[PDB]
């Protein structure tokens, strides 16, 4: 509480820590059945990778303001898109940015990138690629 | 089947849905003794907080009912302050709930509250006569009245 | 049929590395299982075929 680092440190201050994050983890999660999984009669815990594929399920599948508990970042527009309200180019530019904006606010996500983009009838397809930490 | 309501909608399997409906019970069970402690606050109301109106005012008794307690309280509000016709009036129909009509004898310094005790029993009516010569000029005389 | 609109999500490895287009790439794998007696073309690890024993899998 004595020293003055603004300027610069003293040769013999030893900081204290190198600040980084803890291991991502959270409950396993099962897609085609939309379920926690129980293992030896408890939950399951994965970690980093599908950890983080589990929250971006999560975080896709949410609408934005529907919902009271979660604040205003929470969630994605993506259902705004349905039915062709805005013309195609326009839906792809916003779609993009969509899933961008709301994916971002991981602190464990770097950066995501909207590569491509078809329409196929009524369907349409992109890919999405994640940089994260690990 | 009301927590559930506020997740979206891939939260719909049994492990949520058993986690959420023990908390709806839990929280049904707190905002009922929310209101039974709120009901207490009311004279009328009170049934196991009566003790703290006796605490207010400062009488011991042992326990007999619910409505004689009550009655014991509201007199002991009644016949605190002025005294005239109407709070003699006030506290025998506190008593005897029912409309009661006083007759004076100036002459020979003598009342009577006449009441209908269809529904009243004998030893109400002789707690309401303590209450009262407790409460009366020491001078005047008081006759009890039950009309059946 | 015609059911109501979703959201589908599918999960990807990222592979840095780029498949080859010319003739060349192509490997020629003989191996000796009694389970599979086929010939199997594989594009991808998720197209293996299942019932294989590990120790050819690996």
């Amino acid at each position: 509480s004595t020293i003055f680092p603004f300027i610069g440190v003293p040769e013999d201050y030893i900081l204290p820590k190198t600040e980084e994050l803890p291991i991502f983890r959270e409950v396993a999660w099962d897609f085609e059945k939309d379920e926690p999984i129980l293992e030896k009669g408890d939950f399951k815990i994965i970690e980093k990778k599908e950890a983080l594929k589990v929250w971006i399920y999560k975080c896709i599948k949410t609408n934005r303001y529907e919902h009271e508990i979660y604040s205003l970042e929470y969630g994605t527009e993506l259902s705004e898109l349905i039915g062709q309200k805005y013309t195609k180019g326009l839906t792809e530019s916003e779609a993009s940015r969509f899933i961008k904006e709301a994916l971002l606010i991981n602190p464990y996500i770097l950066e995501v990138n909207v590569k491509s983009a078809n329409f196929n009838r009524d369907i349409l397809s992109a890919n999405v690629k994640v940089s994260t930490i690990y | 089947m009301k927590l559930i309501d506020k997740l979206p909608s891939f939260d719909r399997n049994y492990i949520v849905e058993e986690i959420q409906g023990a908390y709806d019970t839990e929280l049904n069970i707190l905002k009922e003794d929310i209101d039974d402690t709120f009901n207490q606050l009311f004279v009328d109301t009170a049934t196991w907080g009566l003790d703290m109106w006796e605490d207010i005012l400062c009488i011991e008794k042992k326990e007999l009912d619910f409505d004689t307690r009550r009655s014991n309280i509201k007199a002991k509000m009644r016949s605190r302050g002025t005294s005239t016709i109407e709070v003699i009036k006030s506290i025998c129909e506190a008593y005897t709930k029912s409309e009661t009509d006083i007759k004076v004898y100036s002459d020979e310094f003598t009342f009577v509250l006449s009441f209908i005790a269809n529904n009243c029993d004998y030893k109400t009516l002789l707690d309401c006569s303590d209450m009262i010569e407790r409460v009366k000029p020491a001078h005047l005389l008081h006759y009890l009245e039950p009309i059946i | 049929a015609i059911g109501l609109p979703s959201i589908n999500i599918s999960f990807k490895e990222l592979a840095t590395t780029v498949k080859e287009r010319s003739a060349r790439g192509i490997i020629a794998m003989v191996l000796k299982d009694a389970k599979a007696l086929g010939l199997n073309e594989i594009h991808e690890k998720e197209d293996i075929p299942v019932d294989l024993s590990a120790e050819n899998k690996e």
